[PDB]
């Protein structure tokens, strides 16, 4: 398999491990931008700019 | 003779010349750690990295 990388902004989350357990990436769609503005991967039931 | 000196977050590894001085716990001696230099107590830390 071959994919090419493009310049994006990640949210990622590190356990107590150290080890990068999840990821967010913020432009896939409106509910990543939404938690990565939010910084969090749970958002709640509102209406966020 | 142009010296550009790129430093960034890695491994220097280019440190000119200086010595080594014994590590010392629970008492707060100014630190410097491979060019990362501040004050503070040094304690064994549990976190795996
Ligand atoms: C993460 O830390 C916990 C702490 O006890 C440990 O039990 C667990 O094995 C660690 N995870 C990994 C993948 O080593």
């Amino acid at each position: 398999y071959v994919g090419y990388l493009q310049p994006r902004t990640f949210l990622l989350k590190y356990n107590e491990n150290g080890t990068i357990t999840d990821a967010v990436d913020c432009a896939l769609d409106p509910l990543s931008e939404t938690k990565c503005t939010l910084k969090s991967f749970t958002v709640e039931k509102g209406i966020y700019q | 003779v142009v010296l550009s000196f790129e430093l960034l977050h890695a491994p220097a590894t280019v440190c000119g010349p200086k010595k080594s001085t014994n590590l010392v716990k629970n008492k707060c001696v100014n630190f410097n750690f491979n060019g990362l230099t501040g004050t503070g107590v040094l304690t064994e830390s549990n976190k795996k990295f």
